């Protein structure tokens, strides 16, 4: 039962998270100009409603 | 009479209106129109608060804006007429090749 | 108010620096000569470096309403013209390959330096506002310098339009802040208040949207890894440093200076982008087989730790030598790491080398080169020896003494993941791959100057420490 | 005094073998030699002019010798050495070790031999800089700075049979848990620094200034956690220990890196000189889940090795488990346990360099490490079986060897603070003498599984044959007459178990 050392593979879950997410974001770089910019807008809005909100 | 807010709530029309104009648009002619749009946007709201506070700040704020903006519209013309001489288009989504 | 002789001399690296803008560009309208004009505009740069002793011997007072000159702006001129040396030391060798005309470079080059120096010095929203387009627009020119390329002019044409949109958000966001304030002063911003008026906030917002984009903090970061890869090596060399110095300097003197930066609201929308700029600048350059590319990413993630010692700044007192220790050794290593990509893509023939499998077994052909990328490497990951470290342990001593324990935690997760993508690449230097001039011998020169000072400073952190604390502001 | 040239010797040492390599391929492996041996000579030299034996045990902090030089008075940050009983035992391991790892290595006569012996120097530099220092901040300075080095031998000289890719692994994976962990150790000495100055208003990383901290229970027990995170990470506690076996397996080949990089036990130090000194009531109350995780790693790093086919990771869970019993030790309060402990790492640490340095010489012989390709090799080799079989012999726990004094001093200890845990670890004991015999079995008796294994093997040179036989009359002696030993560190042990139980 122990010979895959599963608290090893445990342990190696975050790393497997990370690949995970950092593939999940480079999708949002996908090199479009007018994307970069309906980003920066929503990046506005949400600034702008953080700071309305407290 | 008029309200500062209501200069306000103009300026950040315009602003935003100028802001869709840069998003929906592939034309990068239309995309430096919206930008054009946009510091004019900011700097009448530049130039109702210093109307509203009685000092010549908002003017001189404004002149930095438009020399901001013709300096900006002489690049991107520039960079336009690049666009159209080694792509034939000036469709923004073609120019994405960089990604990742 | 006037300009007092006393305020011409705290003036003197900006006279320098626009007096070398002219006598460049006079000399290029007289005949293009290469060698003669980067002379000219390295000694106007080096002029201006060692003016900074004059500066400094004046004293610390208001020139204008505009402007500020006391140590900090001393220390942040110093390090914008550190950048830009390097970057026309640099640009030498690659433009000697270039087919166009070379001299227009220096030009763009000074000018940008020029908005460097003023943002160091600003204390308006003016300054602020005309220091920013004097940076951006000069490198708009510099980015999309190799126009011929696919990739210079589609990062030329990204930059030029994402930077017009930050700056008429910028703009829009300083005539809210006036309004609401009737003072474009940085020390009069909430004093007529309480301090979370709505108008005041929002203004702040939308500046906050321009200044992060121009920081390269998330979500405003996508330009980031594009316009690094796109634009021509020296050029990235200097868009790294000297911009994000410069922009991030006056930001710190913004916070410090304005009442608005002690409302809660604002720490922790602050907050919030710094934690993602570290997590998601870290979590971007795993996979990335460009080191133009990973080095964009990589500015986030320190950029973000920047953020992470200015959220703290009200708080505590550590903060502004924080930030000068982290920005004097994130310099050093961005100079290091982006000057060896540029003695690699130089001379100028085309596309540059920053595919990884280029710099795959560089110890075998150039040794020198592989030895300085790798101590940048381990700087950037904030290794001890490494003056990249001792920023981080001053990020780390900030964000504890403020309980700031979730941008603790996120420095420390960012680490661990910068850790790998870093080493992959000291690693790759030493694996198994399947110049004759003085000016490239200078750019060399440099690179290595970097490289042990990271590690020298790495080692013994104390001068730096000493230099960055006299380096304090007016209160 | 002495102490800067402790941690010099190796640095100069280190340098001028890259620097003499351009006068000839075969001088870096000598002048790597004559350092070591200094630096061994001259802790043997603090060793007989400290008079360790009749000390006694005035209290923390008691230092047989100290040294002090500003490094960055900005933050009171100092070059702090002091050495006392335990950090001179360690610093005598780390230098013995480190002249084996020299003559272990001693047949490579590559084109960049320089450079591997200065990395090795500098990994042994930092091992012994990190059992001088008692400034926090030089101590995890060392701590962090012995990894580069670390991760670049593995990287680049490692296991040649393994691919590129398998070696960056090994050594990203070693890197980033044990850097990680050193990065929440920096967290707990930079809150800890910080509750000392709201205390009392001055900036000081020393150790013995931040004893006397008041803080509040909770706070004191975050602390803890980040010095124990770092410390388990690098004992290896289970779970924080899967880096361990691929880096030995990934190791450079001839076993030095085994024995300059990991056999030095610096967690456990950590854990008697800071985690215990600095927060005693957090570790009492820690001291329940710290010993299970002990009795945890004992178990599961027995059945570990075991199951390995691989006999160099069947040696590095070898080591897991030991590190269990010595984990059970330091959170007990008892000076027969800390005694044993003591002598547990310096036993651990000669045992697994005899297991590790065999294992690279069959390796060189058969050019291969499975086990079940090599057997019945008792009849195709002259010295090496027999070798082996005393120090598989040694590893379980062998009356004789220092492995038993150290491993029953440790449970007669326990047993007096914790029973249950005790009698559990015994039969670990049985379990360790499972996985010995079935290591023996599976690699030198039987009949061969293999054409390699099947035909006659060359004997060990006179080099490596005095260095097995060395660390043959060590443990031996150790076993026999360990007094020595337990007199050199009883004061330093004494101090350390009356601060954590006369604060409790
Ligand atoms: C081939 C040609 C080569 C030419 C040379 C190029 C390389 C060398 C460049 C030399 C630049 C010299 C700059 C000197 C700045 C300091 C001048 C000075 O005297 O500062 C003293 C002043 C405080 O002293 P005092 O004058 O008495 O002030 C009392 C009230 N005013 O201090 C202050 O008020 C603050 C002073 C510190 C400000 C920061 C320092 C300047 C910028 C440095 C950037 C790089 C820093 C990181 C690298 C450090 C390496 C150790
Ligand atoms: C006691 C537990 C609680 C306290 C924990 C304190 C933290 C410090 C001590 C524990 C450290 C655990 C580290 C876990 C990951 C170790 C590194 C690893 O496994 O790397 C694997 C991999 C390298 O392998 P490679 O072949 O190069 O990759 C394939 C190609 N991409 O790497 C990669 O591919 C990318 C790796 C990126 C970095 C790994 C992610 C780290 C994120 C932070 C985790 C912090 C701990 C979280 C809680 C504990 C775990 C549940
Ligand atoms: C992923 C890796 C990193 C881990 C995550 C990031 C760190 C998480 C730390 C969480 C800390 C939670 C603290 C909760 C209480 C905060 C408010 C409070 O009352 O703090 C107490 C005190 C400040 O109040 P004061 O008036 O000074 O009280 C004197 C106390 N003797 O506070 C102090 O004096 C300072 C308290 C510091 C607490 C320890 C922080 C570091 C612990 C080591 C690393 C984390 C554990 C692993
Ligand atoms: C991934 C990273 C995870 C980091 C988790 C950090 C959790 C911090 C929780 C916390 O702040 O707990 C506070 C509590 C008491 O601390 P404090 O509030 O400072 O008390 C002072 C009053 N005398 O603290 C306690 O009571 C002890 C907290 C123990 C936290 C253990 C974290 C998990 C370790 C095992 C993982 C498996
Ligand atoms: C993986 C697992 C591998 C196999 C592991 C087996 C583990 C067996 C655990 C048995 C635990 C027995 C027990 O509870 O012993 C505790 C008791 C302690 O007694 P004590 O606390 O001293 O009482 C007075 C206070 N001073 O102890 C005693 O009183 C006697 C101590 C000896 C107990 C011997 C147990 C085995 C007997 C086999 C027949
Ligand atoms: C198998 C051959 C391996 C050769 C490795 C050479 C390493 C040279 C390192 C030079 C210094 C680099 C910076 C260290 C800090
Ligand atoms: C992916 C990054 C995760 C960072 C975790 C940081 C955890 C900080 C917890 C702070 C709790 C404070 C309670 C008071």
């Amino acid at each position: 039962l122990l010979k895959r050392d599963p608290l090893n593979s445990m342990m190696n879950i975050p790393a497997v998270l990370s690949r995970f997410a950092g593939k999940g974001l480079l999708l949002s770089e996908n090199g479009y100009l007018r994307w970069y910019v309906a980003s920066m807008s929503i990046g506005a809005v949400v600034v702008l409603a953080l700071l309305m909100v407290l | 009479m008029i309200p500062l807010q209501h200069g306000l709530i103009l300026a950040a029309i315009l602003f935003v209106l100028g802001l869709t104009g840069l998003v929906i648009r592939r034309n990068l002619l239309f995309m430096l129109i919206g930008l054009e749009i946009m510091i004019n946007a900011s700097a009448l709201a530049f130039v109702v608060a210093g109307s509203y506070w009685g000092q010549t700040d908002g003017q001189v704020m404004y002149i930095l804006a438009i020399s901001l903006a013709a300096a900006e519209a002489s690049i991107g013309l520039a960079l336009l007429l690049q666009l159209h001489r080694r792509r034939q288009n000036l469709n923004i989504d073609s120019v994405s090749e960089m990604r990742g | 108010m006037t300009i007092t002789p006393q305020n011409l001399i705290a003036l003197l690296p900006l006279l320098i620096v626009g007096l070398t803008v002219v006598v460049v560009m006079l000399s290029i309208a007289w005949r293009r000569n290469h060698f003669l004009n980067a002379t000219l505009s390295v000694i106007g740069l080096n002029a201006a470096l060692v003016s900074l002793w004059f500066v400094g011997q004046a004293g610390a007072m208001d020139v204008t309403p505009l402007m500020r000159v006391d140590g900090f702006a001393m220390l942040y001129t110093g390090l914008v013209l550190l950048a830009s040396l390097a970057t026309c030391t640099f640009a030498y060798p690659w433009l000697e390959g270039y087919n166009d005309n070379k001299d227009e470079f220096y030009l763009l080059v000074l000018i940008a330096a020029l908005g460097g120096i003023l943002l160091a010095n600003a204390n308006h929203l003016a300054s602020l506002f005309l220091g920013i387009e004097l940076i951006s627009l000069p490198l708009f020119g510099l980015v999309g310098y190799a126009f011929r390329q696919k990739r210079s002019l589609e990062a030329s044409i990204k930059y030029t339009i994402l930077s017009a949109a930050a700056s008429s958000f910028l703009l829009f966001g300083m005539a809210l802040v006036y309004a609401q304030s009737g003072d474009l002063s940085f020390v009069a911003l909430g004093k007529n208040l309480m301090l979370n008026e709505p108008l005041l906030l929002a203004g702040f917002g939308l500046m906050i949207v321009g200044l992060g984009f121009k920081l390269s903090l998330v979500p405003f970061h996508l330009w980031t890894p594009d316009v690094y890869q796109g634009a021509p090596a020296p050029v990235s060399t200097f868009l790294a440093t000297a911009s994000k110095i410069a922009i991030f300097g006056v930001v710190m003197r913004l916070f410090l200076y304005a009442p608005v930066g002690d409302s809660e609201a604002i720490r922790v929308v602050l907050a919030i982008i710094a934690f993602a700029s570290i997590i998601f600048g870290n979590l971007m350059a795993l996979s990335q087989t460009n080191i133009k590319r990973l080095l964009g990413y990589s500015s986030i993630s320190h950029l973000g730790y920047l953020l992470v010692a200015l959220i703290a700044l009200q708080t505590g007192e550590m903060s502004m030598e924080a930030v000068g220790v982290y920005l004097a050794g994130y310099l050093f290593s961005s100079l290091g790491a982006f000057g060896v990509v540029s003695l690699m893509s130089s001379p100028y023939r085309g596309p540059d080398a920053d595919s990884l499998f280029s710099y795959r077994g560089l110890f075998w052909h150039r040794p020198i080169l592989a030895a300085v990328m790798t101590v940048m490497m381990l700087s950037l990951a904030g290794i001890p020896m490494t003056l990249g470290f001792i920023g981080k342990f001053y990020v780390l001593a900030v964000g504890v003494q403020a309980h700031l324990w979730w941008l603790v935690g996120a420095v420390v997760v960012g680490s661990a993941i910068g850790l790998y993508y870093y080493l992959r690449v000291a690693v790759s230097l030493y694996l198994h791959a399947p110049p004759s001039n003085w000016q490239y011998s200078a750019g060399g020169i440099v690179v290595l100057i970097s490289a042990l000072l990271v590690l020298v400073l790495g080692v013994w952190p104390q001068p730096l420490i000493s230099i960055v604390r006299l380096a304090m502001p007016l209160m | 005094m002495l102490l800067p040239w402790l941690i010099l010797i190796p640095f100069i040492g280190g340098f001028l073998c890259w620097q003499t390599e351009r006068f000839g391929v075969k001088v870096p492996r000598w002048i790597a030699l004559i350092t070591m041996g200094l630096t061994l000579a001259l802790s043997l030299q603090l060793w007989l002019q400290g008079g360790y034996s009749l000390t006694q045990s005035a209290g923390i902090p008691q230092w047989q010798s100290e040294f002090d030089m500003p490094w960055i008075p900005r933050f009171g940050i100092s070059i702090h050495l002091a050495i006392d009983g335990l950090s001179l035992l360690m610093v005598v391991l780390t230098g013995l070790l480190g002249v084996l790892a020299v003559l272990c290595s001693w047949k490579e006569i590559e084109k960049y031999q320089g450079f591997f012996h200065l990395n090795l120097m500098w990994i042994l530099g930092g091992v012994i800089g990190v059992f001088l220092a008692i400034d926090m901040f030089l101590f995890f300075f060392f701590w962090e700075m012995m990894l580069v080095p670390m991760y670049f031998l593995i990287a680049l000289w490692g296991h040649k049979a393994s691919d590129g890719k398998t070696r960056i692994t090994a050594a990203t994976k070693f890197f980033i848990y044990t850097q990680a962990s050193g990065l929440v150790m920096l967290i707990a000495i930079l809150a800890l620094v910080f509750v000392h100055y709201n205390a009392t208003g001055v900036w000081t990383f020393n150790y013995e200034e931040l004893l006397n901290t008041p803080m509040s229970s909770g706070v004191e027990y975050l602390l803890m956690l980040g010095f124990f995170i770092a410390f388990a990470v690098k004992m290896p506690v289970v779970p924080l220990h899967g880096w361990l076996p691929d880096a030995h397996s990934q190791a450079p080949t001839a076993g030095s890196v085994d024995l300059a990089g990991i056999l030095l036990k610096t967690a456990a130090y950590g854990l008697l000189r800071f985690s215990l000194p600095l927060f005693p009531n957090a570790s009492a109350e820690f001291a329940p889940i710290a010993m299970w995780l002990g009795v945890i790693g004992i178990f599961y790093g027995a059945w570990m090795a075991f199951a390995q086919t691989d006999i160099k990771r069947l040696i590095a869970y070898t080591s897991v488990s030991h590190m269990g019993f010595v984990l059970i030790a330091i959170y007990t309060g008892s000076q027969l346990a800390y005694q044993g402990a003591v002598i547990q790492m310096i036993a651990h640490g000669l045992s697994a360099a005899g297991l590790f340095i065999l294992c690279g010489q069959l390796y060189e012989r058969i050019h291969t490490r499975d086990m079940r390709m090599m057997g019945g090799l008792w009849s195709k080799m002259k010295w090496l079986p027999a070798l082996s079989l005393f120090f598989a012999v040694a590893t379980l726990g062998m009356p004789g060897t220092g492995n038993f004094v150290g491993e029953f001093m440790i449970l007669f200890g326990s047993f007096q603070v914790v029973p249950v845990i005790t009698v559990i670890s015994t039969f670990g004991l049985v379990f360790a003498s499972v996985y010995s015999l079935a290591m023996l079995h599976r690699a030198y008796f039987g009949k061969a599984k293999s054409q390699i294994a099947s035909q006659e093997l060359p004997g060990m040179s006179l080099r490596e044959l005095f260095m097995i036989l060395l660390l043959v009359v060590l443990l031996v002696l150790l076993g026999f007459y360990p007094q020595p030993i337990l007199d050199t560190s009883h004061s330093a042990i004494g101090n350390i178990q009356q601060w954590f139980v006369n604060s409790v």
